C-alpha cells in the first residue's frame, strides 16, 4: 500500500 | 552563553527577501562579550580540529579559507557561531549559504540568523552551535562522539521532516512553475494554489481521484470482470478456498501452465509465477492460502511475455518501462559468483527509498530460485546471454526498468486509456503482461494484469536503461491545465496608521463586484460577510487561514510589522502591496530602533510584489516614497496633496497615480483625470472633515484600479461604505444620543493622535477625552500623546492599559500626565487651560467622561478594547  | 529567543523565519522577512527559511536568535554574551578569536587561548586549533570543514567557508575575504584568516586576525564569536552552524547543517547533507549576525541595541546581546532547510534541524543546528563554541572556549576541543551525536541528530531530523520522492518531484515542478505549496497537517498532504483555485495532493492521488475509482482498483477480481465486460484482455482465471476446487478451476482455466497467487497481499507474498504439474500446484495453493489474509486464492493462466508498466495521466499514457527481473550476462566469459558482487559494487545500485536501484539479494529464497533456473554459482552462462536470479521483476529485489515509451504501439495506447478511464482513475498504472508491446495486445496473447491506484512513478524519472519521463510535469499539467498558476489576487495592506480601515474598505469594494473576499484585519478574518475567526488576526498564521480556504476569491491582508517580524510574511508574492505611512512612533520593539529600520521592515510588502503586480505608495511621505526603488513591477503613487512634484512626474511618464484634487477622490491615468465622488459622499471622510480618511480611501481607490475594478463598482462601494458600530467596529465611530456626541476612536501614538486631534479641532462642542497608550512603548512616546492631547482637547483623563506589558502599573499614566504638565507650562496666557486628571480603570475613565459631558459636547474615548466602549455605550442608549 501506497506507491504501488 | 544563553540562547534568549529563538524565532523561525518562513517568508519573506526584515532580513532577506527570495531567503524566505531563516532562524534568528538573540544570544547573550554575557562574559565573551569583547572577546576576539586571537584573544581566546587555543580557541583557533581546537575549531580547526573539531571542524576542518570550515576551510572551505569563502567568508568577506572571497577566497578559500577567508573565514580561517578572519577567526586569524581575531572576530567576535558571533561570527563563527553563525559559521559553525552553517557548516553543523551542512555536514548532515543539508546546503544552506546565509548568515548574518548584528550588534542589538541592548548592551549584551547580539542576532545572529542562519539559514536553514529543514526547521527542527535548524533550530538544533542553531542551539548546538552555542554549545560546542561553549565548549571549545572552556576546554579547548569538542569531544568527536558528541560532535558525532549532533550530526546523527540532523541527519535524523532532516530524514524525519522529509516528504517521499513522489512528493518532492511533483513538489519541485511545482516551484518550478510558480505555483504555490504549502504543507497541510493532517495526512501529509499537499495544497497547490489558493483559495478557489487549490489542488490537493497526498503522494499521487489528487483531490480529483474518486474513492469508487481506487476500491476497484484495490478489487482484483472486481476490476477483472469489469474490465472483462469491456472487452478488455484480461487473464482468463477463477477463485478457490477448498483443495478439491483446485483440480475443476485448472480444468476450467484451459490446462496448463497456471498461475497461484492470493488475493489480498504485499510485495508478492506467496504468488508462484510457472507451474506445470499437479504437486507443485499443491504445496503453491498452500503457501499462498497461508500467505493470504482471508484464506481465498486466485488461480489462473499463466501468459508468457514480459511485464511492463505503463502509467497513465489524465487519460493519456506517459511513460512505459518493461520490467526485467535481476539477472547478469556473461558476456566477458565469467560466471555468476563474480557478477552478482560486480553489479553491487556498482554506484547506481542504493538501498532506501531514494536509489532505485537495489543492490542484488541473495537471499536463501533467490537461492532456491535459482536452483530452479538449470544452474549453479560457477556456471558459466553460454554465449553470453541473460541469466536470471529471480522471477517478480521488481526494482526491490534489484531488478532493472527499459523505457518502452516510444515503441508501444498506438491501438495499444488507446486501450490503456480505456482502461484507466473504466477503472476511474486520474493516475493510473497498469501491469501488461506481453511478449512485445510495439504490436496490439491481440496479436500477442497480452494480457492486462492489473490496476494500481497512486503508483509510484519512480522508475519513469530514472529508467536507467532508456530515455526519462517528465512524470511530475504531466501530473501538474492535469492538476493546472493552462499556463495558470493556483494564485488568486492577493492584496497587503501594511503602514503604521490605517492598515485596518483600508483593509475594509478594500473588501467593501472588491464585494462590490460578484468576488467573495477574504480578508484578515485586527478586529478578525472575515470571509465573504461572515467572521472566520477572532482575536488579532494579522500575521501570517491568520493569511493561511484565508489562503487555504476553498471558497476566498480575493485574498486581503492587513500586515503589520509584528507578524513579519516575528515569521515574515505569509506569501511569497502579492498582487497589490500598500503601504500607507511611516512613522517612527512605536520604537524599541525587536531590533527596530530606527525609523530608517522600520522603513526597511515595512518595505518587505512593498518588495514582494509581484513583477505583473502593483506597489501602492504614498507618494507625500519620503520613506514610503523612497521605495520606489527595489520594486519589482509597477509603482502607483497616492497623495493627498495634487500639487506633489513626484506624483506629477509619474504621472507624466506613464500613469496610475490618486489625488484629492478639488473635493474630488480622483485617479490619474497619465494625462487622464477620471473623478470618482466628491469625498464629501463618501461617509467615512465625514463630509470631507477626516485628511486620513480621504488618504485611506486614495489607496483603496487605487489599489482596486489597478486590478482593473471598474469605476462604477468603486464608487458604489466607496458611497456605500460606512464608518459607524455597524461596520467599523471602532474606527471613527460616531454615536449620537442627543445631548451630546462619543467618537470612539482606535488612537494610540502620535501619528493617529495628530489625525485624530486634526479632525477633532473642527467641533464646535466642548472636547473631553479619555487617552491612553499600551506599556511596551517609549517613554518620550507616552511625553508626545500628553502634550498633543493637551493641544487638542479640554478635559483630559489619562488611564493606563490593563494588559501593560510588562511595564509598572501607573508608570505611562504619570509619564502622560507629565507631558500634558510641560505642555500646560509651555503656554504663557490663558489660551488653552484644559483641565488634567488620572484614573486608571477603563471601565471609571469612560464612565467620568460620560457623566460629565455638556450640551453639544464631544467625548472621544481611546479604549484598551473596542467592545468595551461599545457595550458601554450600548448600555447608556
Ligand atoms: N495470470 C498471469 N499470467 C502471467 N503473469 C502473471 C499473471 N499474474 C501475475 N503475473 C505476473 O506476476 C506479477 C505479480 O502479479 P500481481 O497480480 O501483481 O500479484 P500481487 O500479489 O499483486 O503482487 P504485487 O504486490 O502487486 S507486485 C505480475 O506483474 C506479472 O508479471
Ligand atoms: N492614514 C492615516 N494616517 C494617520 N492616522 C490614521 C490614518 N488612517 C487612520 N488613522 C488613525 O489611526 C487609528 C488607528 O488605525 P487603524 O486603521 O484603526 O488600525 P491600524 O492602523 O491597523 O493600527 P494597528 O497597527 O492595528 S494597532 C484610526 O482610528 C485613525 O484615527
Ligand atoms: N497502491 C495502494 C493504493 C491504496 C489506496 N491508497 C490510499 N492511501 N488509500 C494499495 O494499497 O494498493
Ligand atoms: N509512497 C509515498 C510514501 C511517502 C508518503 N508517506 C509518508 N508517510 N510521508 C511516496 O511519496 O512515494
Ligand atoms: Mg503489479
Ligand atoms: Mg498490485
Ligand atoms: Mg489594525
Amino acid at each position: 500500500d501506497d506507491d504501488d | 552563553m544563553k540562547i534568549l529567543k529563538l524565532q523561525t523565519l518562513r517568508g519573506p522577512n526584515y532580513w532577506s527577501i527570495h531567503r524566505h527559511k531563516l532562524v534568528v536568535m538573540r544570544l547573550d554574551l554575557e562574559d565573551l562579550y569583547e572577546k576576539y578569536t586571537s584573544d581566546i587561548p587555543g580557541f583557533y586549533k581546537g575549531l580547526t580540529e573539531v571542524l576542518p570543514s570550515l576551510v572551505e567557508h569563502l567568508c568577506s575575504p572571497g577566497v578559500k579559507g577567508g573565514f580561517l584568516t578572519r577567526v586569524e586576525k581575531g572576530t567576535l564569536i558571533g561570527h563563527v557561531i553563525e559559521h559553525v552552524a552553517i557548516e553543523l547543517q551542512e555536514l548532515a547533507g543539508m546546503p544552506v549559504g546565509f548568515g548574518r549576525t548584528r550588534e542589538t541595541s541592548t548592551t549584551g546581546v547580539f542576532q545572529v540568523v542562519i539559514e536553514y532547510e529543514n526547521e527542527q534541524a535548524g533550530r538544533y543546528a542553531a542551539r548546538a552551535a552555542v554549545r560546542l563554541c561553549q565548549s571549545i572556549v572552556d576546554t579547548g576541543t569538542y569531544p568527536a562522539t558528541e560532535l558525532q551525536q549532533d550530526l546523527e541528530d540532523l541527519k535524523e531530523l532532516k530524514n524525519q521532516a522529509s516528504l517521499g520522492p513522489s512528493t518532492e518531484a511533483i513538489v519541485k515542478e511545482a516551484e518550478a512553475r510558480g505555483i504555490p505549496w504549502t504543507q497541510l497537517g493532517a495526512r501529509f498532504m499537499i495544497q497547490f494554489g489558493y483559495g478557489v483555485n487549490q489542488k490537493k495532493i497526498q503522494a499521487t492521488l489528487s483531490n480529483q481521484t474518486g474513492i469508487l475509482g481506487v476500491e476497484l482498483a484495490c478489487d482484483k477480481e472486481g476490476t477483472k470482470r469489469i474490465l472483462k465486460d469491456a472487452g478488455v484482455p484480461v487473464p482468463r482465471g477463477t477463485v478457490a478456498r477448498y483443495f478439491d476446487e483446485l483440480q475443476d478451476a485448472i480444468e476450467y482455466v484451459g490446462g496448463y501452465p497456471i498461475v497461484i497467487k492470493p488475493l489480498d497481499g504485499n510485495h508478492g507474498r506467496g504468488i508462484t509465477i510457472d507451474v506445470k504439474n499437479w504437486q507443485e500446484a499443491e504445496e503453491a495453493y498452500d503457501l499462498a492460502r497461508k500467505a493470504s489474509k482471508t484464506k481465498t486464492v486466485i488461480v489462473e493462466r499463466y501468459y508468457t511475455g514480459k511485464d511492463h508498466r505503463v502509467l497513465v495521466v489524465n487519460g493519456k499514457v506517459v511513460a512505459v518501462a518493461e520490467r526485467v527481473p535481476a539477472h547478469v550476462v556473461g558476456n566477458g566469459k565469467s560466471t555468476i559468483a563474480e557478477l552478482i558482487e560486480e553489479t553491487n559494487r556498482d554506484p547506481q545500485r542504493g538501498d532506501g527509498h531514494d536509489n532505485i536501484l537495489t543492490r542484488i539479494t541473495v537471499d536463501k529464497s533467490a537461492l532456491d530460485i535459482l536452483g530452479k533456473q538449470g544452474y549453479s554459482i560457477d556456471s558459466i552462462p553460454l554465449k553470453g546471454k541473460k541469466c536470471f536470479l529471480r522471477a517478480t521483476a521488481n526494482l526491490s529485489t534489484g531488478g532493472i526498468a527499459v523505457d518502452r515509451t516510444d515503441e508501444i504501439h498506438p491501438e495499444n495506447v488507446w486501450l490503456l486509456s480505456r482502461v484507466a478511464k473504466i477503472i476511474g482513475l486520474d493516475i493510473a498504472g497498469i501491469d501488461v503482461v506481453t511478449e512485445d508491446i510495439s504490436q496490439p495486445l491481440r496479436e500477442v496473447e497480452g494480457v492486462i494484469v492489473e490496476v494500481n491506484a497512486a503508483p509510484g512513478f519512480r522508475m519513469h524519472v530514472a529508467p536507467s536503461r532508456g530515455l526519462a519521463r517528465n512524470v511530475a510535469g504531466a501530473v501538474m499539467d492535469m492538476l493546472f491545465p493552462g499556463s495558470k498558476n493556483g494564485r488568486i489576487p492577493i492584496l497587503s495592506v501594511t503602514g503604521t496608521n490605517g492598515k485596518t480601515t483600508t483593509t475594509r474598505l478594500l473588501a467593501h469594494i472588491i464585494k462590490q463586484t460578484g468576488k467573495v473576499v477574504g480578508y484578515t484585519t485586527t478586529d478578525g478574518t472575515y470571509i465573504g460577510e461572515y467572521l472566520a475567526e477572532t482575536g488579532d488576526n494579522t500575521g501570517p498564521q491568520s493569511a493561511h487561514l484565508i489562503l487555504s480556504d476553498p471558497t476566498v476569491e480575493v485574498a486581503v491582508l492587513e500586515t503589520a510589522r509584528g507578524g513579519i517580524l516575528r515569521s515574515g510574511l505569509g506569501f511569497s508574492s502579492c498582487e497589490v502591496g500598500i503601504v500607507l505611512n511611516v512613522t517612527a512612533d512605536h520604537l524599541g520593539i525587536g531590533d527596530i530602533d530606527t525609523i530608517e529600520q522600520l522603513a526597511k521592515l515595512k518595505s518587505v510588502v512593498a518588495e514582494s510584489v509581484m513583477p505583473k503586480g502593483y506597489a501602492v505608495l504614498n507618494a507625500e511621505d519620503p520613506l514610503v516614497a523612497a521605495m520606489a526603488d527595489r520594486v519589482k513591477g509597477q509603482v502607483a503613487y497616492f497623495s493627498m496633496d495634487p500639487n506633489n512634484e513626484l506624483l506629477l512626474r509619474h504621472t507624466e511618464a506613464g500613469g496610475l497615480a490618486a489625488i484629492y484634487e478639488n473635493g474630488y477622490i480622483s485617479i490619474l491615468k497619465g494625462d487622464w483625470t477620471l473623478r470618482i465622488e466628491k469625498a464629501v459622499n463618501v461617509p467615512i471622510t465625514m463630509a470631507g472633515k477626516a485628511p486620513f480618511m480621504i488618504a485611506n480611501a486614495l489607496a483603496a481607490c487605487l489599489a482596486v484600479f489597478t486590478q482593473g475594478v471598474k469605476i462604477e463598482h468603486i464608487r458604489k462601494g466607496l458611497s456605500t461604505f460606512v464608518a459607524s458600530v455597524d461596520q467599523t467596529p471602532g474606527r471613527m465611530n460616531m454615536f449620537n444620543m442627543g445631548s451630546y456626541h462619543a467618537l470612539v476612536d482606535y488612537a494610540h501614538n502620535p501619528a493617529s493622535y495628530e489625525a485624530l486631534g486634526g479632525f477633532v479641532r473642527n467641533w464646535p462642542g466642548k472636547r473631553i477625552g479619555v487617552v491612553g497608550g499600551p506599556g511596551d512603548r517609549r517613554d518620550e512616546d507616552f511625553v508626545s500623546l500628553g502634550e498633543l492631547a493637551a493641544d487638542i482637547f479640554d478635559e483630559i483623563i489619562i488611564k493606563e492599559d490593563d494588559d501593560t506589558r510588562g511595564r509598572p502599573r501607573g508608570n505611562a499614566a504619570e509619564l502622560i500626565c507629565q507631558g500634558v504638565k510641560q505642555f500646560l507650562n509651555g503656554i504663557k496666557n490663558s489660551e488653552s487651560k484644559a483641565t488634567y486628571e488620572s484614573i486608571l480603570d477603563e471601565t471609571a475613565a469612560i464612565n467620568t467622561a460620560l457623566d460629565r459631558a455638556p450640551i453639544d459636547g464631544l467625548v472621544v474615548i481611546l479604549p484598551e478594547s473596542v467592545n468595551r466602549a461599545i457595550s458601554l455605550i450600548e448600555g447608556r442608549h
